[PDB]
């Protein structure tokens, strides 16, 4: 029933700057502990009795707190710090973690470079045609991708995904699917993936046309 | 090292009961207790509660005590959560996580995905990502894999076999409109080695034991 609320839910942060997150009990526990967990991998024990880094943590890290304001603080952010912090506490059953704070590291803007694929011959046997559009290492997160089949602009066609922040770059990356069938594949030639982002000056689009 | 070895993904029935195996190794098994934590896109990190391996002894979640029941296997440093009458709201990625009956947790397991439905399983179909000139952008060229129409979450890809990993971008998987996901893996490659080396996508959906490797070529 303790509850363990964290400030800053998401936040934005420059390399090389101090940033701190705090988590806050809905009564007075000893001992708060921290996790850290990346995306698709499991959660890393970080500091364990509110101030103790555990074994591999770097020292940048330290946590402080009392009673029931805790607060996790690294001393210069940096890349392979792009990840989501939970504290956590046993002290009552039932024991409880906290909502979650994300850290994203802040970069200079970046343009995407923006290929497309044309369906497969192995797809087009299959009786549906896949088009897709790569935006590979952009920043920031927002980008516009829009579909147009012989420049009509295509509507609830399609659908992105975007990659986690990279840590090496902190680079995005989207990918776009837009998908016909062959029969409808057929029935037109020019194939269009126009691309809008902070780092162009223009809207770039990338095409092909069938054949 | 310290190692938690949970079993692979798993759909299942509504209504139905399930296993999820933890196996320890690295340690002394019956030294620390082995607890089980729930994340869901609902609800985020959950303790289920704790089990310790010398005598069998239980602390629980009261939400989850009727629920989880957890069990141990001494002869094999292995730990059981059983999940009874499942509904939809058991969908999660369970992990076990060692700790010392007095510490907080410090290790974790790799974790298990589990989703709860009444469809059969799909293994997905694997199609190529061509590296046209369309694909180049300045001396280097986009290739990938498409993975597409399978059911349920997840599926692994690599590039020749773990050799390939450098420019590799394996995208989150999209939810189609027919209730199939669909994922895209891409590696951004010098297109000097186009002609010459050749990229295999490897694809394992466990859940359907669908496993292929295709080879993408240009043209």
């Amino acid at each position: 029933q303790i509850v363990l609320t964290q400030s800053p839910a998401i936040m934005s942060v420059s390399p090389g700057e101090k940033v701190t997150m705090t988590c806050s009990a809905s009564s007075s526990i000893r001992y708060i502990h921290w996790y850290q967990q990346r995306p698709g991998t499991s959660p890393k024990r970080w500091i364990y009795d509110t101030s103790n880094l555990a074994s591999g943590v770097p020292a940048r890290f330290s946590g402080s707190g009392s009673g029931t304001s805790y607060s996790l603080t690294i001393s210069s952010m940096e890349a392979e710090d792009a990840a989501t912090y939970y504290c956590h506490q046993r002290n009552s059953y039932p024991w409880t973690f906290g909502g979650g704070t994300r850290l994203e590291i802040r970069r200079t803007v970046a343009a995407p470079s923006v290929f497309i694929f044309p369906p497969s011959d192995e797809q087009l046997k299959s009786g549906t045609a896949s088009v897709v559009c790569l935006l590979n290492n952009f920043y920031p997160r927002e980008a516009k991708v829009q579909w147009k089949v012989d420049n009509a602009l295509q509507s609830g066609n399609s659908q992105e995904s975007v990659t986690e922040q990279d840590s090496k770059d902190s680079t995005y990356s989207l990918s776009s699917t837009l998908t016909l069938s062959k029969a409808d594949y057929e029935k037109h030639k020019v194939y269009a993936c126009e691309v809008t982002h902070q780092g162009l000056s223009s809207p770039v689009t990338k095409s092909f046309n069938r054949e | 090292e310290v190692q938690l070895q949970q079993s692979g993904p798993e759909l299942v029935k509504p209504g139905a009961s399930m296993k999820i195996s933890c196996k320890a190794s690295g340690y002394s098994f019956t030294g620390y207790t082995m607890n089980w934590v729930k994340q869901s896109h609902g609800e985020n990190l959950e303790w289920i509660g704790r089990i310790n391996p010398h005598n069998g002894g239980t602390d629980y979640n009261q939400k989850f005590k009727d629920k989880a029941p957890l069990t141990v296997d001494k002869s094999s440093n292995t730990a059981y959560m059983e999940l009874l009458s499942l509904t939809s709201g058991d969908s999660a990625v369970y992990y076990c996580a060692r700790g010392y009956y007095y510490y907080s947790l410090d290790y974790w397991g790799q974790g298990t995905s589990v989703t709860v439905s009444s469809a059969s399983t799909k293994g997905p179909s694997v199609f190529p990502l061509a590296p046209s000139s369309k694909s180049t952008s300045g001396g280097t060229a986009a290739l990938g894999c498409l993975v597409k129409d399978y059911f349920p979450e997840p599926v692994t890809v690599s590039w020749n076999s773990g050799a390939l990993t450098s420019g590799v971008h394996t995208f989150p998987a999209v939810l189609q409109s027919s209730g199939l996901y669909s994922l895209s893996s891409v590696v951004t490659v010098p297109s000097s080695s186009l002609g010459t080396q050749t990229y295999i996508c490897n694809v394992n959906h466990k859940p359907s034991n669908t496993k292929v490797d295709k080879k993408v070529e240009p043209k």
